[PDB]
């Protein structure tokens, strides 16, 4: 398909692996009496095993020559969820919490004593702080257009040249 | 400059240049550094105080 | 009673006079060994010396050197002592070369013609003291077997 | 191996006569004032 | 609550753990009853 | 009277308020953060309590508490112990089949698929492989159901209660003064009479009247569900009386003197039991009542209120001689002043004992089917010489800290203290000398027939095959020690271990002990092991004995114990403090351990442990390639780092895969460990400037001024990350290797 | 001046003092005055008891010389003690205090050695006073 | 011999020289700062180079500084 590798829902390597996985689990199985808890713990993890190899065989994963799934991430929409939307997922939280971290940085500047809101943690205020990271985007994008966001050159400290 | 101030440094190689201090006391004697400034951030010995002269302080 | 002293009576200098050090056998066997034994020249105790090391360096090479299984194997441990005795010649000639100005005085060790003519000494009792070895191991098989041959 | 004998005499030289001479003289050279 | 009290529980290490567990407990139980999510599902 | 009870009522009220205020204890930290260093500082400083007052009394008073409390930590350990073996173990199935049956007390939940961990273990039963030992415990104890583990759960928990609440009540409510601590006679007649006496004489009691009978039923092929409760053993006379018919007899004989008619229960049989591997019950029993006479009699050696005793102030400045000057005078205002010294003592001597623990419990295996569990010997003898090595060097470095600290030259005037002072560079010189002549005559052996092998030279290696280097002393003192039952020993039936010499003992088809020859590779492991000692001795002693001054720094006390350096001055004086010497002696344990246990490992599975077949041949894990590998650095290379390392590394999709993880997770970390210890603290303080400027650029710099980690700081987190690494990957190395073959 | 016959505080000796080079290259010397006799530590390593009146002593380095000057200046409250410098061939040159009172308290006649007329950020880069025998301070 | 030189930021704090365990440094009459006295260096020879002073000096980016140049005797600290 894309790059020659072929669907895991119709590879028979991928068929392969499943197969291994669950006669590597039934083996175990056979040398336990039927009842007994770990004859029902290997049966529910034969049953995540073929759960697992089923879910992702109906995906529209590409698997390769050697049975895995590979993930395309050349921007393309037919694998955006492969890498690019779960990346967003990150882009959502990562982009909010280094926001509420720097908000609770400009409050702990505004205390009597900065280092104590360092050490300890002012919880209702920090808390306001995390509830108000779900609009970040554009908040910090309003932060940098009114000049609060950076700071210019010549009100930072740097070395001699 | 005058007491109280906040004043920015222009000595490059000091901890504090570009940064923003308190000026402690003036000295009315000839003294090359007679600017005696106070800062919220220690430096790397501890200090958080240091004498500058005239042209090394800016009113902000 | 207290036998560790100060040393010289000097209790600020970096020794202690101790039954190991400064007991009456201690001074009498150092003082008769000839590297400090009073009325020698140089070259005697040069001479002295290396006839005592060359004589025992023949030993271990003769019975672990690689031509120990072999029936020149007595040959081969003299002619390789020889060579270490070579080159602790020439560690003593390039150390009175360059620890030494050249000076009148010549009974002393640590001066230029003295350390020479106790290099002169050393190399000459270390092939002395070598080929003796050497003569009483190939005469006497009591040492060619270092004590087996009684059994 | 044309001229066989050459390794047999220039290898112990090379290996223990040229290091010996130049740790000797290096050493008289960096030693004397 | 004495406030003493909520001002130690206030701390920098006692948060920590107590929000590094609770992010791990999501993790945990995210992955508990949604296993196997190499992907975004189409 | 002169020993007596002072207390303070009420010192320190039971408060909240010092919990919000980190750096309390320090009028330095109570200021508050500025930097990041003082976080680390806040951490590092926290229980060395001499450096937060000068007051002796309040120091103790602190330490006594805190022991309180790591003696609470201790209990509710225990009592977890005994809980998740009653809970999430087999220990039935194992009490019924321990031969078969592999013991796991660690059940994991499926998250994952770490389920996979849950491995096959036998008995119905699937967890984690558990190598500590407790199944075998418990069954030299007499426990044969999971309720009397619950029970002792249940007893720990409540014995961390009362240690907790004593802590509490002896720091907060009454605090003993320093005149109750500054009695070492009556504290030492008291420890040695009545904790090491009295409860060595109650687990004689409990070893005869409880252990002996249940453990002899088991071994007789009793089930543990038909054998009669202990408190059935205890009332029915005749129930016991069958099994010992001496207990007939009564108390009888014990009081008249009569001791030989117990000769059935108290023995001195020696050897191992043939069914369990273990030693015989009766010779512990015998063993434990012999120490608790002996320690009651020694508990009654110094003086106190009554005119009774020996001073031992009298008894350090009675020994004395001419070579010694004023000889044992004041050491005993230094152990009654100093907790530093004491805390020296203390370790050097729990680190020795912890090692004499792991060399005599390898070689006398003293619980019931513990000698056949290869894993948990190979488990606990390289837990415990870690323990051993690791309390030395906390011996050496807390002796250190009392010489920087609380040694006084005036009170210590031409005593021995001060003569070894004097000759500090006389000891020095010495032992660096005999360390560099161990370190050619030992390893340069290994170099020698590593080059001899290589060189195709095989009859000038040192061999059994060639030129030899017999170990006669040791030998002869195996002979003696096989030759002593009847001979010196007349009343044994056998020798004290197998190890000497003399018959294979095996338990189910699997080898408990066998003699343990030793050759010319023992003879030079056993040199580099004595190398590797006398190299850690001469950089903890160098340590210790210029930690005050030296010919490079004359006010080497005045800077501290523990410091950085003196500046680049002197040459460079990096290191000078006795810190660092721990720092390198930490080190230089890690080797010596790491060779030790590597040839406790690789001699037990070539010469020791195997299976036991038809005809009698031993099949040894290994094959017997000790004597001609072990001789070399690759064969220590090839045939023990290579080969047995297969199992770890090919544990992936089985129950030891954690190990693997465990491995290449270990061997990450050692390698990042070098990223402190080869690096300074300049770069990385620039480093955080240009971190530090990019967080202004956004307006996120903190307010508390990120620095770099101190130099004594980057050295401490290097040696700790170092040392977790590499005890971790001989970790799962050992364990994976031994659970897949042993 | 420096009067050799000035008795020496009594010690038992130890392995720490002065090697050959003291006697061939340079030895330092420390006179003090004590009230009583009391027992210090000595900077090479022991304990010695000082006499009550004048104590000489003989050190290696000057270091080890100035670190018992600040610990009997710490722990017996004695400031009138002077160090000299001693060569083989047996002149005395007096090194602290220099001029009788202590560097730490100014006195007149001295002069400054090494001092700068500007600050350390003004000192030249070292490409202006590379192939040149200018100073990088100015 | 090891350089050390004083730059006129000198406060005239004396602590550089009480923190000399080699008495390089003393205190000389100035007129540059509020104290009236500044650091000098005149016994340079007898520096080790562990720049203790500079540990000791307040003023922001040290007045006294240690340039580490040829090593003799006095100044590798070589009792021997
Ligand atoms: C015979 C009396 C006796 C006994 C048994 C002990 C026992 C102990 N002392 Mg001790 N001590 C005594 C008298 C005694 N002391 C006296 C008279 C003094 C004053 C001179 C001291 C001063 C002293 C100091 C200063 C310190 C100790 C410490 C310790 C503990 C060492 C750690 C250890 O091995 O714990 C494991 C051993 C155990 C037995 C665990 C159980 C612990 C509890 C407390 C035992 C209670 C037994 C009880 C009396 C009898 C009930 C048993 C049965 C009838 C139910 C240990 C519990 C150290 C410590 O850790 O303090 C907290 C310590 O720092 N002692
Ligand atoms: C290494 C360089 C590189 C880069 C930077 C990109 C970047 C991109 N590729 Mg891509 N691609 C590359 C190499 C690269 N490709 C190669 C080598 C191949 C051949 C295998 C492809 C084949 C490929 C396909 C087949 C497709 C992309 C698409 C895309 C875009 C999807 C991102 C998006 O949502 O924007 C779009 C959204 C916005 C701009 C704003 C929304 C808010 C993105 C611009 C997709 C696309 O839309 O094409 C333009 C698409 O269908 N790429
Ligand atoms: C308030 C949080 C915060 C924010 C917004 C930033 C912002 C920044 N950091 Mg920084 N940093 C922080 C905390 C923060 N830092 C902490 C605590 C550390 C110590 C571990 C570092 C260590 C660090 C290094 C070593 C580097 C940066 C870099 C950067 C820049 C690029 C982003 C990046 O690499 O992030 C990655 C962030 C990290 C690896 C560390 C984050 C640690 C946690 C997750 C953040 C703290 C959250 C906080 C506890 C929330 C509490 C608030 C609550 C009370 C409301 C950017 C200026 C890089 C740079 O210079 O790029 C230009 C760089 O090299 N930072
Ligand atoms: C740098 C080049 C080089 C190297 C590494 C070697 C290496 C070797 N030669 Mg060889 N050789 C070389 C050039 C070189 N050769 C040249 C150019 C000639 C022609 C004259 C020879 C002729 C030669 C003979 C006839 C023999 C060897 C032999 C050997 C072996 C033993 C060493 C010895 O006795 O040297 C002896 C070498 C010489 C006397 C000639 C000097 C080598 C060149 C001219 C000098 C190069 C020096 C280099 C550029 C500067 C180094 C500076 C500093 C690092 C010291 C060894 C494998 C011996 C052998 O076969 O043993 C198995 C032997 O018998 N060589
Ligand atoms: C490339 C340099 C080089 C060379 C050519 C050799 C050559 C040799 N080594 Mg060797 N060796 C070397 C480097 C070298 N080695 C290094 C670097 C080490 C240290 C790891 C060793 C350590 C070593 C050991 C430990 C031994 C040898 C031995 C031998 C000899 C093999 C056995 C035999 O048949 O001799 C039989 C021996 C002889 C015929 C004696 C030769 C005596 C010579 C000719 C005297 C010359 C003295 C001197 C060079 C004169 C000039 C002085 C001047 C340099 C100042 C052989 C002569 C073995 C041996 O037999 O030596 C006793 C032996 O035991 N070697
Ligand atoms: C502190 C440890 C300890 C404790 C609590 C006990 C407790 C007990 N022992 Mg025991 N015992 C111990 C150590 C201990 N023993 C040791 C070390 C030995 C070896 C010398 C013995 C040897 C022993 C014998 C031989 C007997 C007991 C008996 C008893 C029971 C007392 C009944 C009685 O008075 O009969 C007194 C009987 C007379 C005839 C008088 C009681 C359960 C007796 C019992 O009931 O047997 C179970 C009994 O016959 N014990
Ligand atoms: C009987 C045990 C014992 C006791 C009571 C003490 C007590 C003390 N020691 Mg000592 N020490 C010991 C054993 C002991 N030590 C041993 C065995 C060693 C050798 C390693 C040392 C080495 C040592 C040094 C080198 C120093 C001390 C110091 C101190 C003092 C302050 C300690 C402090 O504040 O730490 C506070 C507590 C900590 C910093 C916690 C340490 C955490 C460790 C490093 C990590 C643990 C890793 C963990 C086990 C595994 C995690 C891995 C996982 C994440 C995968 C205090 C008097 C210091 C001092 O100032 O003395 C005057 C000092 O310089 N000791
Ligand atoms: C494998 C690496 C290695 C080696 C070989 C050494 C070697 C040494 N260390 Mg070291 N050390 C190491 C790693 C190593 N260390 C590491 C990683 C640390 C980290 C903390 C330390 C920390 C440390 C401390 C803290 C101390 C040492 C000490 C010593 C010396 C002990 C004396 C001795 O055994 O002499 C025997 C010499 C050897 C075993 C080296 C190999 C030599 C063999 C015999 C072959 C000889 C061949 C021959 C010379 C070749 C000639 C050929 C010619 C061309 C030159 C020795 C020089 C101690 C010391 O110096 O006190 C005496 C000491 O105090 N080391
Ligand atoms: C073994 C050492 C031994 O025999 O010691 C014996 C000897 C003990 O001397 P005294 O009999 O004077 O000792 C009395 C006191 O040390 C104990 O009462 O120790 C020394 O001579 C000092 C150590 C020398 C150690 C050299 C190494
Ligand atoms: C890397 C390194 C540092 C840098 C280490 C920094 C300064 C400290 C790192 C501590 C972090 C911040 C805490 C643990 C990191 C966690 C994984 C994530 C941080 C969590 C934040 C919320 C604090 C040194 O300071 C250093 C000093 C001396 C010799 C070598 C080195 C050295 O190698
Ligand atoms: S480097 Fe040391 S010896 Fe030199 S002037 Fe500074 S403090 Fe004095
Ligand atoms: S320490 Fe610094 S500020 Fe103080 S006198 Fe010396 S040079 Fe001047």
């Amino acid at each position: 398909d894309v790059a020659g590798l072929t669907p895991c829902g119709e590879s028979k390597e991928f068929a392969r692996r499943l197969d291994g996985s669950v006669k590597k689990l039934q083996t175990r199985l056979k040398k336990y009496e039927a009842g007994t808890p770990p004859a029902l713990a290997l049966q529910k993890q034969i049953d995540k095993t073929k759960n697992r190899f089923d879910r992702y065989g109906k995906a529209g994963l590409l698997c390769g020559t050697d049975g895995l799934p590979h993930l395309i991430a050349d921007g393309r929409w037919s694998h955006s969820g492969e890498f690019v939307i779960p990346g967003l997922f990150f882009l959502y939280v990562a982009g909010w919490i280094g926001w509420v971290g720097r908000s609770y940085v400009l409050f702990a500047r505004t205390a009597d004593k900065p280092t104590e809101k360092e050490i300890i943690i002012d919880v209702p205020v920090a808390l306001s702080f995390v509830s108000t990271g779900f609009i970040w985007p554009f908040s910090a994008f309003k932060e940098f257009t009114s000049g609060n966001l950076i700071v210019p050159a010549d009100e930072i400290t740097v070395s001699p040249r | 400059v005058k007491r109280g101030s906040k004043v920015r440094i222009l000595r490059k190689e000091s901890y504090w240049y570009q940064d923003i201090g308190t000026v402690a006391t003036i000295d009315t004697s000839g003294i090359r550094y007679p600017v005696v400034v106070r800062f919220e951030k220690v430096s790397y010995s501890g200090v958080n105080t240091n004498n500058f002269s005239l042209d090394e302080v800016v009113e902000v | 009673s207290q036998f560790i002293k100060p040393y010289n009576d000097d209790p600020f200098v970096g020794n202690l006079a101790t039954p190991v050090s400064t007991s009456s056998f201690t001074k009498s066997l150092l003082s008769n060994l000839p590297a400090y034994r009073a009325g020698l020249s140089p070259l005697l105790r040069g001479v002295e010396i290396g006839l005592t090391h060359g004589y025992f360096l023949v030993g271990p090479f003769y019975k672990l050197g690689p031509l120990r299984n072999s029936d020149v194997a007595l040959l081969s441990g003299f002619f390789s002592a020889l060579g270490l005795i070579i080159i602790l010649v020439a560690c003593l000639t390039i150390y009175g070369v360059v620890s030494f100005e050249e000076t009148e005085a010549k009974d002393q060790l640590q001066t230029a013609k003295g350390w020479r003519q106790f290099t002169s000494g050393w190399l000459v009792g270390s092939v002395g003291g070598a080929s003796f070895a050497y003569i009483l191991i190939s005469n006497i098989p009591f040492l060619q077997t270092a004590g087996m041959s009684m059994l | 191996m044309t001229a066989a004998y050459l390794p047999s005499i220039l290898v112990p030289i090379i290996g223990l006569i040229f290091p010996g001479l130049v740790m000797a003289f290096a050493f008289i050279y960096i030693e004397q004032d | 609550m004495d406030s003493n009290f909520l001002k130690y529980l206030s701390t920098a290490p006692v948060l920590f753990t107590v929000w590094l567990s609770f992010t791990a407990s999501f993790i945990i139980e995210a992955n508990r009853f949604f296993p196997d999510m190499l992907y975004f599902p189409m | 009277k002169k020993v007596s009870i002072t207390v303070d009522r009420d010192p320190v009220a039971t408060s909240f308020e010092k919990w919000a205020q980190p750096g309390h204890f320090s009028r330095t930290l109570a200021k508050g953060p500025k930097t990041t260093t003082w976080i680390w500082n806040l951490h590092a400083d926290v229980h060395d309590f001499d450096s937060h007052t000068n007051s002796l009394e309040d120091i103790s008073r602190k330490i006594f508490s805190a022991h309180f409390g790591q003696l609470s930590i201790i209990f509710l350990w225990l009592s977890g112990m005994y809980f998740h073996g009653a809970r999430f173990s087999n220990y039935s199935a194992w009490l019924s089949n321990p031969t078969a049956v592999k013991p796991s007390a660690q059940v994991v939940w499926p998250i994952v698929g770490q389920e996979i961990l849950n491995g096959d273990v036998g008995g119905g039963f699937q967890g984690v492989q558990v190598t500590s030992g407790f199944f075998q415990i418990w069954r030299a104890s007499g426990i044969t159901s999971e309720v009397e583990l619950y029970w002792c759960a249940l007893a720990g928990l409540l014995m961390s209660g009362l240690m907790i609440f004593a802590g509490w009540f002896h720091y907060h409510k009454a605090a003993p003064k320093l005149e109750w601590f500054q009695n070492a006679e009556s504290m030492l007649n008291h420890h040695l009479s009545g904790l090491l006496g009295l409860g060595c004489l109650s687990w004689a009691g409990h070893q005869i009247h409880i252990s002996l009978p249940v453990n002899k039923l088991l071994d007789a092929g009793v089930a543990p569900q038909e054998i009669p409760l202990p408190h059935e053993f205890l009332v029915n006379r005749d129930l016991m009386a069958q099994l010992y018919p001496s207990f007939s007899k009564g108390l009888v004989p014990f009081f008249t003197l009569n001791w030989s008619e117990y000769s059935d229960f108290l023995t001195f049989k020696g050897g191992l039991n043939p069914v369990t591997g273990g030693l015989w019950l009766s010779d512990t029993a015998h063993h434990h009542l012999a120490l608790a006479v002996l320690f009651i009699v020694a508990g009654h050696m110094y003086r106190t209120n009554w005119g009774i005793g020996h001073s031992m102030k009298e008894i350090l400045e009675a020994h004395k001689g001419p070579f010694t000057g004023e000889g044992h005078k004041g050491l005993y205002e230094i152990l009654t002043t100093s907790w530093h010294a004491q805390l020296a003592i203390n370790l050097a001597m729990m680190g020795s004992v912890s090692i004499i623990v792991a060399h005599h419990m390898y070689a006398m295996p003293p619980y019931p089917y513990i000698a056949t569990d290869y894993p948990t010997q190979l488990s606990i003898f390289t837990h415990h010489m870690w323990i051993g090595g690791f309390c030395v060097v906390g011996g050496a470095a807390h002796a250190g800290i009392f010489m920087v600290r609380d040694y006084n030259p005036a009170q210590n005037y031409n005593n021995l203290l001060d003569r070894v002072i004097r000759h500090r560079d006389a000891i020095i010189s010495h032992l660096n000398w005999i360390c560099i002549f161990l370190g050619f005559h030992s390893f340069g052996l290994y170099i020698h027939n590593d080059t001899m092998r290589a060189l195709g030279r095989t009859q000038d290696m040192f061999s059994d095959t060639a030129i030899q280097l017999k170990p006669v002393f040791a030998q002869w003192v195996q002979s003696i020690h096989t030759l002593a039952p009847g001979n010196t020993t007349p009343n044994a039936l056998a020798t004290a271990s197998y190890a000497f010499g003399g018959d294979v003992v095996a338990v189910g088809n699997k080898v408990a002990m066998m003699p343990i020859s030793l050759g010319t590779a023992d003879f030079m492991v056993h040199h580099i092991h004595a190398f590797t000692i006398h190299v850690t001795v001469l950089i903890l002693l160098k340590g210790v004995l210029f930690s005050r001054n030296s010919r490079l720094i004359p006010d080497k006390a005045n800077l501290g114990f523990r410091f950085p350096c003196d500046g680049p001055g002197r040459g460079g004086t990096c290191q000078s403090s006795a810190w660092d010497s721990v720092f390198l002696g930490l080190f230089w344990m890690y080797n010596c351990i790491s060779v030790v246990i590597f040839h406790f490992s690789w001699k037990m599975q070539s010469d020791v442990w195997g299976t036991v077949q038809a005809d009698g041949t031993v099949t040894h894990i290994t094959g017997g390639n000790f004597a001609q590998s072990a001789i070399t650095i690759n064969g220590w290379l090839r045939d023990f780092l290579w080969a047995q390392a297969s199992q770890v590394i090919q544990s992936y999709g089985s129950a030891l895969s954690a190990y693997g993880l465990i491995f290449l997770g270990a061997h990450f970390i050692w390698a990042f460990s070098l990223m402190f210890l080869f690096s300074g603290r300049g770069y990385w303080q620039e480093l955080i400037e240009s971190i530090v400027w990019a967080h202004n650029k956004l307006n996120v710099a903190p307010a508390i001024q990120p620095r770099a980690l101190s130099i004594t700081q980057g050295r401490a987190v290097g040696l700790a990350h170092y040392l977790l690494g590499g005890i971790g990957t001989t970790w799962a190395f050992f364990l994976a290797r031994i659970i897949s073959v042993g | 001046t420096l009067n050799l016959q000035i008795p020496s505080p009594t010690f038992e000796g130890s392995t720490g003092g002065w090697l050959r080079a003291a006697e061939v290259e340079e030895k330092y010397a420390i006179t003090w005055t004590s009230p009583k006799e009391q027992v210090f530590e000595m900077p090479t390593g022991g304990a010695a008891i000082m006499r009550q009146g004048e104590n000489l002593l003989y050190l290696a380095r000057k270091e080890q010389c100035l670190a018992l000057a600040t610990q009997v200046k710490n722990s017996f409250k004695i400031t009138d003690y002077k160090v000299y410098r001693i060569f083989p061939s047996g002149e005395v040159q007096y090194l602290h205090p220099k001029d009788g009172v202590f560097p730490e308290k100014v006195n007149a006649g001295r002069v400054g050695v090494g001092n700068v007329s500007h600050s350390i950020g003004k000192n030249l880069n070292p490409a202006q006073i590379k192939f040149t025998s200018k100073s990088f301070n100015g | 011999s090891h350089s050390v030189k004083v730059y006129d930021t000198c406060i005239g704090c004396t602590q550089c020289v009480r923190a000399c365990p080699c008495d390089v440094l003393e205190m000389v009459s100035w007129d540059g700062c509020k104290a009236g006295q500044i650091a000098s260096a005149p016994r340079t020879e007898d520096c080790i180079g562990c720049k203790r002073c500079e540990t000791a000096c307040p003023t922001d980016f040290l007045s006294v500084r240690v340039y580490l140049g040829g090593e003799t005797t006095r100044s590798m600290g070589l009792a021997y």
